[PDB]
């Protein structure tokens, strides 16, 4: 035996158990809870490192043997902040723990078998997270898709059509036909993809005739009409099809207030967009919903976290997402929003409180698609320099408050669209999306994204230099994101009655076709560590929100973290 | 130096309002091109500088251009230049409205407008109703939702407004703000008159039949100003 | 004037370069982002004027930002800023390390270490065993090679270190330079202890039966220190 | 909140963390490590109970909803003994924890949610353990299954072709045809079952053409001639083609000793039988391969524990199972037996210590096919009372032996025929075959046996009773023993070439055929709680074995437990 330094020994393999390290440039610390590890006998590539033929890359691997493994990594999720090696294989994570050759190392189980078709990626120093999931997607252009792959989103559920002005208003796909030109258009991204429907309809066939035409779910929006019926409608449509359904609620209170809104949706699952209102007539006292079981509460990133500037926008962004003319009188006096400092404010404490539980973009209609991650954790370190350290945490580290905010954009919003069995966490079984930060520009730019157990989108350099790393250094799309191999490494996740009915092979697509599931049973309390229920007590008089008594509010931020220091533009 | 497409995007801008601004030294009238380009170049770079703020900004955009500084018909094309910005504290949309002031003289893609009105609704008989917002928050009705079935904070004679709708522009919007009263129009629905979906009152063939059970179904759901009779009839289907 | 893609993607970096210049004439201290681009393009250009060699540019990337020019943070995350530039001579690799100085304020993703030092290899028993390196050249082993199997030109008493490697850091090496005697620590190895490859002198189970085997290949093949019986006794399979 | 007695908590649902249960009728104390339940959500079935609709039995349950599952169970199992709930779906363990209903109860993951299509299995106050794995079965008549079925065991790997001399000697299925014979009778059986060819051929050709036939592996036998070239040759073939080896050694010294079968083996992964020597006469030093990494070794029944009457029948079981006549003088003269009282009772502490990794029967060539579980206890019971508790032992009780003699047969003779993926232990993904005992008859008399995820045999009194409890009571097959339901319970296991080549359809095949595999690259390390490799010297001129220089020993056992309270005869 021997001891080597701390730091040395970090330095060598990264961050193990009981270490600290910041995440970004935020005042956010994560410790390394636990270490798979055996010291002595890390996986280390290189010219005389261990994965090599004969000590680490074994030569009687096991039946399992992983395709690829990526050693050292610090895995960063809701199941815990741990130090461990990665086992892909047959695009699914094979196993979590440590890695290498049973001939020559103790404690290698079989399925973390490294062998001669085992591909090396060093993670050590590297953070690992699953990749984001984005259900506020407003496909306008495809565009937005390569935008948050950069960002750091594997996962994108939503709907439209491209620039039409239904899509640039709601989140929703319309019909069999243009279900079919989205899902056979989906084909050429490198990015699992997910459809909602219209639900925005009292006819129970057209209903379910989309979900059969493959949505994953139905969203109601206000800018196609919601009423009572429609919400009716579709929640009886998708309880049949177990389906999520999806609401941005009516803001000019036509045909009820939220009470009504609340009343049709009858305590059914039903996830709400913009749950702090966004400015509608629902505002401020819809946020009362958030503390109801059956509302699964998402939040957009322009209000979070709230800044000098958040309000100066709000009004333009308003006007041309829901196209109201700048020019014309009636259009402009229709414009009313109801938005308020305190409300916007109380948006960032009720995310640090779990209140809210999903984190979104709306892209490029209120929201911006390749700012989720780096929004949520501007929102957690704002958060964290005004009210410090959660009670809950269990140390002197922000390890509970890491797990809430990553939870807001991996797992919650999979649980919530029934795609968790796949994707939202490192956790064996799942598919291999994976996003490889450097802690420091974590949550801001990362490292590479794994997708599909090959690597889909890296930092590369000059293409002519000699090695990867001179610049430019830019975000470039790998071998998983051509060819035929796209096809293998993403996913389209359609409903369980278009699955069966074969919509694969009716429409020909090439891509991976998932169905999704449970998405009716689960409630609020379901979120991983966003399960907060409380009575939310909305004084509309004051705009005074009020939880187990308790007054919440923040400060406006002068100046967030991952914003400057990170980006040109 | 991990450059994000969006980044990439914006250089491309920046050295656009670089060429623009270099044409405008020289003395060259823009064009839309190079106005929007520089417009929005230079709000890029005040944001990025960070002594200013979006209200700073969305000012001193309207301020770059003179009217002698751009081509005839530059100033009526552009409307409104936004561009998304990274502050101090993130990032902002900055939207400048307006920011050349129109010489007149070219106006592409003008209207020549006749100078009649146009009548709405021609050959329908509109109706006064009276209507109080009873509710703590204002309410908007559209052009063509059925009136009858519109939020019950609003208190009116629902009998006289059944199978009616605003007669106004298609696309506009009546506010009733709260406490106030004021008195509307109403126009009877055309086409088939077959009601579907807004609060589920009628969801059926507007009717004198179906009249009294959507006031019988507003009475019980609590929609102010519908009276039904206290010995109501129920029928087979209802 | 044919342009490749590396050609264009140059051209975006001196362009990226060339907005970092103006920031920082303007007064701007520069972000991580900034800070890379201007230092690439300032060594492009000064290759392209080919007046100077890579070593004088390595050198002088090292002067262009001073840490008051930067965002706080920005020196830490900069460790070093390779690019290709074309010299006179063809392309070389320009790499400058540490480029700005840390100011030590803000570190990003910064460790916080416990002040206790790891131990590797825990519950095993290290043996010491002199090694003489008696060939020409340096001979470098990791801390996982089997040492019985190592080059023949290393001279050492192999039986004492059949089943064992070295007791270092894994992934560190221990360089033998020639004619240069040194003691090192050897461990057991570890697992099922199944020697394969390597100089395929065991190809099968650690243990005393194959030592024999392994001694009698060793001696064979003219391995320094590998003492074997004259009277050896084949198995069947060896 | 309320506070029960912990003797009414026990006596409704079983004990709970901290309570310890007596194993049968021997001094082994088992302690529950920890509990999956949570307090005052207890799953229960009966008249007024929780598993009831809408109550713990969801009206809205998840897609994974269980086809079975087993209520308030006692897991005994190598990964530790706790309680839990066994949830079974699709003929596999779908997950081990609290289930029930999410809408009404907190804690449910959704693997275990319990619907309208879950049968219902009590198993409070009931030891669930693994199904035995007998790897050294000469398939000598067909009503051996039942009576292994019936002690426990759920699988049976071994060779022969009925009551000819060779299989009354040797665990050999011979050839092409007779293994296809053998597969196609194993259709009638309710039990997994795996078949090993001849391995004594100097032939590659004949050796590879029995794999590709479906043997599982190969067996070398001294009544077919153990010699050098035989084992060399088989150890290629099996190398070649990922099968295990086992070995029966050469007793008369006729081509070597047991440093020439060493030599011959040359450090490749061998299961070996009788590594005691049962008399051989490689005995006593073939107990010194015990201590090498290479070498799986097994014991057989008849001599665990020692008693008095061990020595009595040895010569007779020897003459039998070898096919000498005991009247004719060369037979007799060449029944010579190295056997010893002082091996004998080594083999009870070499097994206590973790020497020997594998119990077996030698069904009816020296051994007791329905006697492997309570011959194993019985040897850990004279252990427990002769040495004490274990220096292992981390508290008042004796989980490590547990653990440890478990192991000897569940999952040790599993991971040394490559089939641990599939059965050997109470884990998630593995196939449901589960022994319910209760504690009074833990290791002699199963409660019943739950095979593939059917119950396929239990105790059953009268079946012209108004209950199920009235006498008589006895094993009687049940409905997963029948029809074409048995082709659904059970495997057959076979080669990973046989696999490939489409044994199954090409035999014709109903049950499940699945391939063996991670049979070459397992040592002794990988035993579990079985891996002692001690430098086992051995005196012959004393007949003395010592471990670490320590001498082992043990006295015979004048009445052992487990064996005249509980059988008539």
């Amino acid at each position: 035996m021997k001891k080597i330094s701390r730091k040395e020994y970090v330095s060598m393999y990264g961050p193990t158990t009981g270490d600290k390290v910041r995440l970004g440039d935020t005042d956010l610390i994560a410790e390394v809870e636990h270490d798979y590890t055996i010291y002595g006998e890390e996986l280390k590539f290189g010219g005389g490192k261990t994965l090599r033929e004969g000590m680490s890359q074994s030569n009687n691997p096991s039946k399992e043997e992983l395709d690829l493994i990526i050693t050292n990594a610090l895995i960063v999720d809701y199941t815990g902040i741990y130090k461990a090696d990665i086992g892909i294989k047959d695009g699914k994570i094979a196993g979590i723990g440590k890695g290498g050759n049973k001939d020559m190392q103790d404690g290698v189980k079989n399925n973390l078998s490294v062998g001669p078709a085992t591909e090396a990626l060093a993670g050590e120093g590297l953070i690992v997270t699953a990749g984001g999931i984005d259900t506020h997607i407003h496909f306008i252009s495809p565009q937005q898709i390569p935008t948050a792959f950069a960002s750091g989103v594997t996962t994108m559920i939503g709907g439209g059509t491209g620039p039409a002005d239904g899509t640039n208003a709601t989140t929703i796909t319309p019909g069999r036909r243009n279900l079919k030109w989205m899902l056979r258009a989906a084909e050429e991204y490198s990015m699992n993809l997910g459809f909602l429907a219209k639900g925005n309809a009292s006819n129970d066939a057209s209903l379910a005739d989309q979900i059969e035409a493959g949505a994953i779910g139905f969203k109601i929006h206000e800018d196609w009409g919601t009423t009572p019926s429609a919400i009716n409608h579709a929640l009886d449509v998708a309880d049949k099809y177990d389906v999520q359904v999806a609401i941005h609620t009516d803001t000019l209170n036509e045909a009820g207030c939220v009470e009504d809104t609340m009343a049709a949706i009858a305590g059914r699952t039903m996830h709400t967009f913009h749950t702090e209102g966004a400015g509608g007539g629902h505002a401020p006292d819809i946020i009362k919903v958030a503390g109801e079981h059956n509302i699964l509460p998402a939040s957009t990133n322009p209000t979070i976290p709230f800044t000098v500037n958040t309000e100066a926008e709000h009004m333009d962004m308003l006007m041309v997402c829901h196209h109201l003319d700048k020019s014309i009188k009636e259009d402009v006096q229709f414009a009313d929003s109801r938005i308020r400092p305190q409300t916007i404010a109380a948006e960032d404490t009720l995310h640090d409180m779990g209140i809210f539980s999903i984190t979104s973009s709306d892209s490029q209609a209120m929201g911006r698609v390749g700012e989720v991650i780096t929004r949520t954790w501007q929102t957690a370190d704002k958060n964290k320099k005004e009210f410090g350290r959660l009670k809950e945490e269990k140390g002197d580290n922000d390890n509970f408050r890491i797990k809430r905010y990553l939870s807001k954009y991996t797992i919650n919003p999979a649980i919530a669209h029934g795609i968790s069995e796949y994707v939202g966490s490192v956790e064996v079984g799942k598919v291999a999306d994976l996003v490889l930060w450097s802690p420091a520009f974590f949550g801001v730019k990362p490292n590479m994204i794994i997708k599909g157990g090959f690597i889909a989108l890296s930092q590369m350099g000059d293409a002519n230099a000699s090695i990867p790393t001179p610049q430019p250094v830019y975000y470039r799309e790998m071998f998983a994101h051509h060819g035929k191999a796209k096809y293998d490494a993403n996913i389209t996740f359609v409903s369980q009655a278009a699955y069966d009915k074969g919509i694969k092979e009716e429409l020909g697509l090439e891509r991976q076709v998932l169905p999704v599931k449970n998405c009716r049973n689960i409630t609020k309390k379901d979120m991983q560590f966003n399960d907060t229920t409380a009575h939310i007590e909305v004084n509309p008089e004051t705009y005074h929100v009020f939880v187990d008594g308790k007054e919440v509010t923040s400060k406006p931020a002068n100046k967030v973290s991952l914003a400057q220091l990170f980006s040109i533009f | 130096m991990k450059l994000t497409p969006k980044e990439l995007d914006k250089l491309m801008l920046h050295y656009a309002g670089e060429l623009a601004k270099k044409r405008k030294e020289k003395g060259i009238k823009l064009n839309y091109v190079e106005a929007v380009a520089l417009i929005s170049a230079h709000i890029m770079e005040e944001a990025r500088a960070g002594k200013k703020t979006a209200a700073e900004l969305m000012q001193e955009g309207r301020t770059l251009l003179k009217p002698d500084d751009v081509m005839d018909g530059v100033a009526s094309m552009i409307h409104e230049v936004g561009i998304e910005a990274m502050f101090p504290d993130g990032t902002k949309l900055v939207t400048v409205h307006t920011p050349i002031e129109a010489n007149g003289k070219l106006v592409p893609g003008e209207l020549f407008l006749k100078n009649e009105d146009i009548t709405i609704n021609e050959g329908k008989k509109a109706v006064s109703v009276k209507v109080k917002n009873v509710g703590d928050r204002p309410v908007q009705i559209g052009s063509h939702f059925h009136f009858f079935e519109v939020n019950r904070c609003l208190d009116f004679d629902r009998e006289k407004t059944f199978g009616k709708r605003l007669d106004i522009a298609s696309g506009t919007a009546v506010r009733f703000e709260p406490g106030e009263e004021k008195s509307v129009e109403l126009i009877d629905i055309g086409g088939n008159r077959r009601i579907f979906g807004f609060n589920a009152l009628v969801d059926r063939q507007a009717d004198n039949e179906s009249k009294k059970i959507a006031l019988h179904r507003a009475k019980e759901r609590g929609f102010h100003g519908a009276k039904s009779d206290d010995n109501y009839v129920k029928t087979i289907k209802e």
